[PDB]
RNA sequence: UUGACCUCAAAUCAGGUAGGACUACGCGCUGAACAAUAAGCGCAGGAAAAGAAAAUAACCAUGAUUCCCUCAGUAACGGAGUGAAGCGGGAAAAGCUCAAAUUUGAAAUCUGGCAACAUUUCUUUUGUUGUCCGAGUUGUAAUUUCAA
RNA sequence: AUUGGAUAUGCCAUAUAAAGCGCUUUCGAAGAGUCGAGUUGUUUGCAGCUCUAAAUGGGUGGUAUCAUCUAA
RNA sequence: AGAGCAUAGCUGUUGGGACCCGAAAGAUGGUGAGAACCAUCUAGUAGCUGGUUC
RNA sequence: GAAUCAUCGAAUCUUUGAACGCACUGCGCCUUAAGGCAUGCCUGUUUGAGUGUCAU
């Protein structure tokens, strides 16, 4: 018969189950087209005045200067570390060509 | 699609292209009136993602507010008063300089038959949406009054509830 | 500011009439939807079984009801809840199957065009 | 007391009286005709559902029920099949008999082919045989609509009936 | 005067049942019926039970 | 010279809409004395607001919002005082729409004029069909919303 | 006299169409002057100001790696 | 080898305007022309004054 | 068909007042006593202008 016994206890016998991944958890995954679009835009748009300062600092060594500048403008060190790696790759790609 | 390029380009808010355009357009926008109609959105990606459709009954208005309450919320209420026959849908930042912050508001005509016959924007025609910007029911208004979900975000406590059998 | 309860008997009657008004609109079908059986989320109550919100998509799939027709026959769907244990899956699949065993679904008229 | 209420008191005009005050009155049943015929307009909705052999709630009841008289293992749940359930009362039997008789009457679920569908499948069958549908779909000239094998199979099946 | 005065008063359900049981018992005594003003001087029996 | 487009205009052009009043109960911007109160200002409806988790939790996990009871006068803050929330029990339960991927073998989309045909709480209200113009490719439909 | 939802029965039905559930040697886009950082007020929220992001990233919790969520 | 829980009454006590009455605050919003006047917060008050019923 | 009657779907509803041709009853304008003549804004229509860009 349809009806819920809303009291306590159903059985202490337990066995775990394996769940898949929900599609929301896939957020933050990088798409092939999105990475292409970002690379196109990064080239088409120039660099910020602070980004040009960091790039010219990185070229003439001065890594501590670049990290300190990036942290001061961006904020946390995690953002600063990501910008240095991004701008270093921009320099290397440019230096391979011009 | 070309809106993925526009959305990605809008993140480089002061690159060489974006800084030059913001400087040029700020000079032009200061020549025109404080509140003036925009023939088309300057950010067709941002307006599109905020509910705007390029069809009749959708109106774009630009406004500048002095810097130095929320600026976006002030832009919405002043534009909504300016064209009082329209319903303020949303708003977005387009530009700023040392003196002014420029915003564009998306307004919807609730009397146009292209709006009243679209079930996706039919809701705005109902009178409960009269001057949403004045009651804090827009996106910036909801954010301004701490409306949200979580632990991050009185009358029933100041009362003394006295039951019949107590 | 004092909140009085002089309308407590009046609210009891008003809610009863809403139940009867609802039953007048939907004559042979229950005035409530079937709720799942879940476990409260704490060590103090996890031995109790209470009523949930709706049945998970894995519960509906096992019982044979698709998520698009489940709502049409009064089976709520909870896309948020999931079955972390095989016991919750079996407790609520049987609840759905017992529900479907006692269900009379009246047929609907369909438009059949004359041509192909 | 309010000036509006004093205004209409001083007037010689009658009040807009409406008489809608009758409690203890329960809503009359529309919708199902069988339920309306067997409904008891005095009894509550729980008493009527129980008498009719129906369930007013598929869940627990949140209080004490009225007592008028002094009464005297995953494999075997996802795979078991329950053979419906008996109809306790006559009212449920009318509902069940009406449902099956309407389902039998509205049971024609086979679509006959139209003039275009008949010609379309005929040209494909008379050239690429009868049992090979994958080759039928891979044809570009005769199968211009680019139907897949399943749709061509359904066109064949509907042609037979 | 205020509306949020205490108008309703609680009694233990067992005390209510005790009083109701004690009031049914008192209705079976003809002498207590007379002392409450009932003109039962010609009633054939107390308790008085009639057919269905 | 003409035309396309853009821009600025104008019109007692056609068709619409806003204001003011009431505000017990909504929601905002404010704001004293002594309370996130009064007052001031703005904006609504028959309810408003909120709302389908950038939510809890640490369990055998729960599952939009709102309201009631409880948690609890507890934790916490700061001794006084201020004072919640998760769980739990109830009332009611309903879920969804877009932006972001080429319809590209066919802008499939929409307003308006005009002309017929209906329709009405209604000669007062609503549409439908046809045609022309306009909107729209700087994007209108179908399709998709992460539960996928 | 008005109208509700249904039922039954005609007449039309632009179905060369549109859906749910199987399967995958194929794919799977996710909201920026925003998050956030610093500094001033109001009250963690909100706002001003200076600066200003990311893509298994970001938010919030338990760890003091795991869990949960998917904002503008 | 548990004595409590619930309700009612009484008494005391702590808060609410808190037995009644008696001094002007101050603030907010207006009217008239510095000062004046009006309406609400606001039952903001009197360590006290007077009174407080068979 | 009475009614200092009830119901109530049709007509009428002076000057004002958000108050709207300008002052605030005068003073006006245009069109045919009547019709009208407020402001902002939205969709469309029509008539124009531009050293705006292009095609011939």
């Amino acid at each position: 018969a349809p009806g819920l016994v809303v009291g306590l206890n159903k059985g202490k016998t337990l066995t775990k189950r394996q769940l898949p991944e929900r599609p929301s958890r896939r957020k933050g995954h990088l798409s092939k087209r999105t990475a292409f679009v970002r690379s196109i835009v990064r080239e088409v748009a120039g660099f910020a005045p602070y980004e040009r300062r960091v790039m010219e600092l990185i070229r003439n060594s001065q890594d501590k200067r670049a990290r300190k500048l990036a942290k001061k403008r961006l904020g946390t060190l995690k953002r600063a570390k990501g910008k240095i790696e991004e701008l270093t790759s921009v320099i290397q790609s440019s230096r391979l060509a011009h | 699609g070309a809106y993925k390029y526009l959305e990605e380009l809008a993140k480089k808010k002061q690159s060489d292209v974006n800084l030059f355009l913001s400087r040029v357009r700020a000079w032009e926008y200061r020549q025109m009136n404080v509140i003036h109609r925009a023939s088309r959105p300057s950010r067709p990606d941002k307006a599109r993602r905020l509910g705007y459709k390029a069809k009749q009954g959708y109106v774009i208005y630009r406004i500048r507010v002095r810097r130095g309450r929320s600026a976006r919320c002030t832009a919405e209420e002043r534009v909504g008063r300016y064209c009082s026959n329209l319903r303020v849908l949303n708003s977005y930042w387009v530009n700023q300089d040392a003196t002014y912050k420029f915003f564009e508001v998306i307004l919807v005509d609730p009397s146009h038959k292209a709006i009243r016959r679209d079930p996706r924007i039919n809701w705005i025609v109902n009178p409960v949406h009269k001057h949403r910007e004045s009651r804090g029911l827009t996106s910036i208004g909801k954010k301004s009054r701490g409306i949200g979900k979580g632990h991050r975000f009185w009358l029933r406590h100041n009362t003394l509830s006295l039951r019949r059998y107590r | 500011y004092v909140k009085t309860w002089f309308n407590q008997p009046g609210r009891k009657l008003r809610r009863r009439q809403a139940r009867q008004t609802k039953a007048a609109k939907i004559a042979p079908r229950p005035v409530e939807a079937i709720r799942p059986a879940v476990k409260p989320p704490t060590i103090r109550y996890n031995m109790k079984v209470r009523a949930g919100r709706g049945f998970t998509l894995e519960e509906l799939k096992a019982a044979g009801v698709s998520r698009r027709v489940a709502s049409t026959i009064g089976i709520p769907v909870d896309h948020r809840r999931r079955n972390r244990s095989e016991e919750s899956l079996q407790r609520n699949v049987e609840r759905i199957k017992v529900y479907l065993a006692h269900l009379i679904v009246f047929p609907r008229k369909a438009g059949q065009p004359k041509k192909g | 007391a309010n000036p509006r209420q004093r205004n209409k008191q001083r007037s010689g005009k009658p009040r807009l009286t409406r008489r809608n005050a009758n409690k203890k009155a329960k809503a009359k049943i529309y919708g199902n005709f069988v339920i309306q015929q067997n409904w008891d307009k005095h009894a509550t909705l729980r008493q009527n559902y129980a008498r009719l052999g129906l369930l007013a709630t598929p869940n627990y009841v949140t209080g004490g029920v009225e007592k008028l008289y002094p009464d005297p293992t995953l494999d075997d749940v996802l795979d078991k099949e329950i053979s419906i359930a008996p109809a306790k009362t006559e009212v449920v039997r009318q509902l069940e008999e009406e449902a099956v008789k309407k389902a039998a009457r509205q049971s024609n679920k086979m679509l006959p082919l139209s003039a275009f569908e008949h010609a379309y499948i005929q040209r494909l069958i008379n050239k690429y045989g009868t049992e090979d549908f994958e080759s039928m779909a891979k044809d570009v000239k005769l199968n211009s609509k680019l139907f897949n094998g399943s749709k061509l199979k359904n066109l064949y099946i509907r042609m037979k009936a | 005067t205020k509306t949020w005065r205490k108008w309703h008063v609680k009694v233990n359900q067992n005390e209510k049942r005790y009083a109701i049981a004690s009031a049914v018992a008192a209705s079976g005594v003809p002498s207590l019926l007379l002392a409450r003003g009932h003109r039962i001087e010609e009633i054939p029996e107390v308790p008085l039970v009639v057919d269905d």
